[PDB]
This record gives structure tokens, C-alpha cells and sequence, in this order.
RNA sequence: GGAUUGAAACGCCAUGCUCAGGCUGGCGAGUGGGCGCCACUCUCCAA
């Protein structure tokens, strides 16, 4: 769970024709002081014989993945930034085994030191399991 | 419904406390331009931990006056202190939104009594 | 939830320590125009290490004063006293905002003790 | 032990709400105010 804070802030000037004559204006914001998030993700060979989606679009795909926030800054954004990524290669056109299954081997969990709230990726534990011999884990990306 | 003197639930035994913290400043200065309600309310509901340690204080300094006076008003605030505080244990860090909205309910439900006959 | 003399948490113990101390003066001193709390509670919630040795210190006179006429509880606060004194190791130069906020909840839970039965 | 305009009488077989889309861009709690005025540990007791 998280919990998100609130921030009051205060302006110099107004915008249009009030009638307050100095201070003006007083406004709001909204931030997580810390968050991690996990997401999952598909990719169909019989679809991409349709379209066409070739190997160097995946590579490209990789790419895009890794540096995907580097771009994103913004005034409310803060900063942000990626940390993991796990693909699973099967070995046919056609699954060796069920997603949800895969999914499992991944498990993450607070660090010796939890000391409470976390406010640093160095307060987790990841670990992966081992791989049905059908499937292909590669990690390093 | 109405204001259960025997709920226990700790954010609404702090809102009963706002309301009298409130009701005991105004009794001490009248007319007062500006209040602990708008200094402070908004702080309070998310963090109790930060603000309340700094309201006893004026407390004890508004309730100072009503005693040193014939005005004899001045120890039931210091009773209904006693009664309320009897049940917490500590004060929160922080609370969730649904904490919060009961704090509401417990103040507004602790104001209403006051000015009954 | 009520005092409980079993606690062992040095600002809980402080807080009982205060109420102790000014329950003393005011039996010693009746009508009084400015009280110890009066005096010193911010400094003491804020800063033990620089008041209380002065504090207990005075306490002495109160004692002996009342001790010197054929009335008695006065054995029962020094009692008080040297009891809760035994536990605390020693006083802090500076505490935190929840730290304050817990010496006050301990304050009023002794306080409301003393005026039972 | 002939005859209730009666005696008998299925609403039934079966079909994807689908395909996809940024709550965004950004804003000073800031200006400033003496804990002060003043008060005897003092009266007397062989080694």
C-alpha cells in the first residue's frame, strides 16, 4: 500500500479581473513519497505471421523497454526510473507451459534491514527460480 | 445516532478532542480573528503525531486564564480531558482516508453535545 | 485503558513524574498565583535534562513542610516518587514530537489516578 | 358404468460486445515584534 501526501502552495499573481485589492493565489499537489510496481506482458507468433512484426522491431522493442523514462521528465513526475526485466523463451511456436506458472518463479520481498517504511530500492530481496526444461530464462537485460 | 461516549475508536476519540480543544480557545478569547480550526485542521487529520503535542500546550495556556478568574466554567474542560484521554494508548504517525473521515464524524459529533442545554 | 504501572517507557514515566511533583506543590501551597506548569511545561516536555533536577530539588521544601503537621498521604508521594525515579535511567537532552505527544498521555493517565476514589 | 362441444395435444431445435486510446502541461508562507520591572538567612545558645 501506499500513501499519497498533500501540498499546499501559494502564487504571486492572479489571471484575471479579481477584486481582492500582495499574496493572490494558493493551489495543490499530490506525491508518493515511494512505489514499486510490476508489470507483465505477452508476445503471439500467429498474429505477427498476420502483421508481419519482425525480430529487429523486437530488439527495438528491448531497447525502448530499458530506456523508456529517460525522456519522461516533467515538473510533477519526480523521478523514475527502471530497475528489472525477465523475458521467457519458449522453444516452439506453441507454449510448453502455463503463463501463470512462469510468473511464479519471480518473488520479491523485504530486505534483512525492513526497518519500517521503505524509501530506497535497497530495502527488497529479488530472486528467480529455475525454469522448466521447455522454457528458456534469460535475465541479464 | 448520536455522540457514544463508549465507541473507543482511536480516531474518533481524537476528533471528540479537537472539538474540545476548539470550544475551550474560544471560551478563552473571544472574537478572535483567526482559530486552531483553520491553522491547523488540515495538519491534524493526516498526522496526528505532529500537531497535537503543540495544541495541549494552549490548552493548558487558555485554560489558565478561566481559572485565575471567579469564572468557574474553570475545570470541567480539564474533566472532560481526563475522560477522553483515558482510552488512547498512542498517537498515530499517519491514518488512512476512511480513518480520517471517521476523525470528521467523531468531531462533528462531539460539537453538536455542546450546545445542547 | 487506564494508568498502567508496568509500562518501563522513560517519557511515559516522565509524564507521571510532572503530575506528581505538581499535585505536591499544590497541596503545599494553596492558592497559588503561578504554578509549576504555569512555569515550566514546554521546557520539561522539551528539554528534560534542563529543569527537572531543579525541579525535584524544590520538591524537598513542599514535602517537609507538610510532613511537619499531623498530616500524611506526604510518605505516599516521596513513595511515589522514589519508586517511579528507580526505573528511569536517565533524563534525555532532547526528545521527539511523538516522544512529547507520548509525556503528555502519560501525564494525564497519572493525573486522572490521583483523584479516584 | 353412455356421452362434462368431452375423451389425445412440447415453443422447440442454436449463435463472441467485439477490435484501442497520455490528466496533462506550472505557480515564493511571505512580510516583523525587549520576559520585563525589584526584594537581608536573619535573630543566640561553656570544652
Amino acid at each position: 500500500p501506499v500513501v499519497p501526501q498533500e501540498v499546499s502552495i501559494t502564487r504571486m499573481a492572479v489571471t484575471t479581473k479579481a477584486e481582492a485589492e500582495d499574496n493572490r493565489t494558493m493551489g495543490r499537489k499530490h506525491i508518493v513519497p515511494y512505489g514499486l510496481y510490476v508489470a507483465h506482458g505477452f508476445i503471439s507468433a500467429p498474429l505477427a505471421e498476420k502483421t508481419g512484426f519482425s525480430d529487429e522491431d523486437l530488439t527495438l522493442f528491448w531497447d525502448a523497454l530499458v530506456n523508456m523514462f529517460e525522456h519522461d521528465r516533467s515538473a510533477a513526475r519526480g523521478l523514475m526510473s527502471s530497475r528489472k526485466l525477465i523475458v521467457f523463451k519458449h522453444q516452439n511456436r506453441l507454449g510448453n507451459a502455463p503463463a501463470h506458472k512462469l510468473f511464479d518463479l519471480v518473488k520479491v520481498s523485504r530486505a534483512e534491514g525492513s526497518s519500517g517504511p521503505a524509501r530506497s530500492f535497497a530495502d527488497y530481496a529479488v530472486t528467480v527460480g529455475q525454469a522448466p526444461e521447455g522454457v528458456e530464462v534469460k535475465e541479464m537485460l | 445516532v448520536s455522540l457514544d461516549p463508549a465507541r473507543t475508536d482511536r480516531p474518533y476519540l481524537l476528533g471528540r478532542l479537537f472539538a474540545v480543544l476548539e470550544k475551550a480557545q474560544e471560551d478563552a478569547v473571544p472574537g478572535a480573528n483567526a482559530t486552531i480550526k483553520d491553522r491547523y485542521l488540515a495538519s491534524a487529520s493526516a498526522n496526528p503525531g505532529q500537531v497535537f503535542h503543540m495544541l495541549l500546550k494552549n490548552a493548558s495556556n487558555h485554560t489558565a486564564k478561566l481559572r485565575k478568574d471567579p469564572e468557574r466554567k474553570a475545570i470541567h474542560y480539564e474533566i472532560m480531558m481526563q475522560e477522553i484521554i483515558d482510552n488512547i494508548s498512542d498517537f498515530p504517525v499517519t491514518m488512512s482516508s476512511d480513518e480520517q473521515g471517521l476523525f470528521m464524524i467523531g468531531y462533528y459529533h462531539q460539537r453538536k453535545a455542546l450546545f445542547t442545554k
